């Protein structure tokens, strides 16, 4: 069925100008809307109508629609912008409304920071009780957005395999963890795990083994 | 003032039925259409359909069309959204929202006053206190910088719990990671201090776990592994 | 009317009249 397509992910320094697109082929001749959504919040409308914007919605945000495209607006954004942006339209046939994929805006508001992480093997407790959990913990990043992969004796590892997504730190940096499940039979049968955390440009990986302390 | 209230967080089975409410006040119930919109955990919006109140005029989109049943019920100004039979990818917030309130946007298409959610968690887990394993120190030597240590929360439904160390007598470094969900349907989390490396062996590190829905609280102490000769 | 929806220049939300 009829579906709005829009970038997952835009960003922008505090002061520029941030674009997000929404396409669809019913769009030539439907109104676009967008909505904000925040972390934690309730998604507020800022544009209906493909341009105009409730009272209360700053100028910053302005919104066009042109054949099958809808264009979101943010000039000068502003630190309290990043958020999550979702256009809005009906199908072709006027039967139904849809919202778009979501685009999360990003406005950097601090520098870089690589992440701190810390590898745990499963205790000979947890063994005991018949499971196996290694516990890779990441903390202290900007932007909020890394990459986790697991190995077993050097090669790749996907099963077993949870992990967050980051989640903002009291210091407005991130954290992130990552779990890796195994039994105490494969544990005991590998002789290194190791967890690889990538962040921009920096890899920084941590290894554990059974038989070594 | 012009308001949608839902009703409260909600913890099912697979089976199960349930029905959620969006009590309106502030302004003519029959006068505008009410949508409901689902939002997975971590996912985007789905506009699943709406109804006019005055007529009960009740449209949703193909893919939502039987997957959950829309209604109003007029005299009491409530509009409801309900299932027979829950499924664990029913899991999800549920928001309600009236079209055109505000300005040119009346008598449009723009959602303009939200409800404030309700959340739905559907799971064939059943209540369960978490296992609390400690997460030993490192054996190595630092010459003298940090070691972290922790508890691993494991294997509890439903969230939340809370962790504290000594008592709350210790707050500095520490860092209570949020939970992960496991496919056995219960989740994790861990809690991890930072202390000098150097108080080690003389220092007493313990957690407090404490899971309210199950009524269970654990203390563990963390000490260095046993093969750290320190 | 206050049922009917504005969905597009000229068009309203089927059968909102």
């Amino acid at each position: 069925s009829y579906e709005l397509t829009q970038p997952p992910s835009v960003s922008v320094s505090p002061g520029q100008t941030a674009r997000i697109t929404c396409s669809g082929d019913a769009l030539p001749e439907k109104y676009a809307y967008w909505y904000q959504q925040k972390s934690g919040q309730a998604p507020v409308l800022i544009i209906y109508e493909d341009s105009k914007r409730p009272s209360g919605i700053p100028e910053r945000f302005s919104g066009s629609r042109s054949g099958t495209m809808a264009t979101l607006t943010i000039s000068g954004a502003q630190v309290d912008d990043e958020a999550d942006y979702y256009c809005y339209s009906t199908n072709s046939g006027g039967t139904f409304f849809v919202f778009g994929t979501g685009t999360k805006v990003t406005v950097l508001g601090q520098p870089k920071a690589n992440p701190t992480v810390t590898l745990f093997p499963p205790s000979s407790e947890e063994l005991q009780a018949n499971k196996a959990t290694l516990v890779c913990l990441i903390s202290d990043f900007y932007p909020g957005a890394v990459t986790v992969a697991w190995k077993a004796d050097s090669s790749p590892v996907k099963a077993g395999v949870e992990t967050t997504t980051p989640s903002k730190q009291s210091n407005n940096k991130y954290a992130a963890s990552s779990y890796l499940s195994l039994t105490p039979e494969q544990w005991k049968s590998h002789r290194s795990y190791s967890c690889q955390v990538t962040h921009e440009g920096s890899t920084v990986e941590k290894t554990v083994a059974p038989t070594e302390c | 003032e012009v308001q949608l209230v839902q009703s409260g967080a909600e913890v099912k089975k697979p089976g199960e039925s349930l029905k959620i409410s969006c009590k309106a006040s502030g302004y003519s119930f029959s006068s505008y259409w009410i949508a409901w919109v689902r939002q997975m955990p971590g996912k985007g919006l789905e506009w699943m359909g709406f109804i006019y109140p005055a007529d009960s005029d009740t449209r949703y989109s193909p893919s939502f069309q039987g997957q959950g049943t829309i209604s109003a019920d007029k005299s009491i100004s409530t509009a409801y959204l309900q299932w027979s039979s829950l499924k664990a990818s029913d899991t999800a917030m549920y928001y309600c929202a009236i079209l055109g309130f505000w300005g040119a946007n009346r008598g449009g298409g723009g959602m303009d006053v939200w409800g404030q959610g309700t959340t739905v968690i559907v799971s064939s887990a059943s209540t369960k206190g978490p296992s609390v394993f400690p997460l030993a120190p490192s054996s190595k030597s630092t010459s003298g910088g940090t070691a972290a240590l922790g508890c691993l929360v494991k294997d509890y439904f439903p969230e939340p719990v809370t962790v504290s160390w000594n008592s709350g007598a210790l707050t500095s470094g520490v860092h209570t990671f949020p939970a992960v969900l496991q496919s056995s349907g219960l989740y994790s989390l861990s809690s991890v201090v930072t202390v000098p490396s150097s108080s080690l062996g003389t220092q007493t590190y313990i957690c407090n776990v404490n899971h309210k829905p199950s009524n269970t609280k654990v203390d563990k102490k963390v000490e260095p592994k046993s093969c750290d000769k320190t | 009317t206050r049922k009917s929806i504005r969905i597009g220049p000229g068009q309203a939300f089927y059968a909102t009249g």
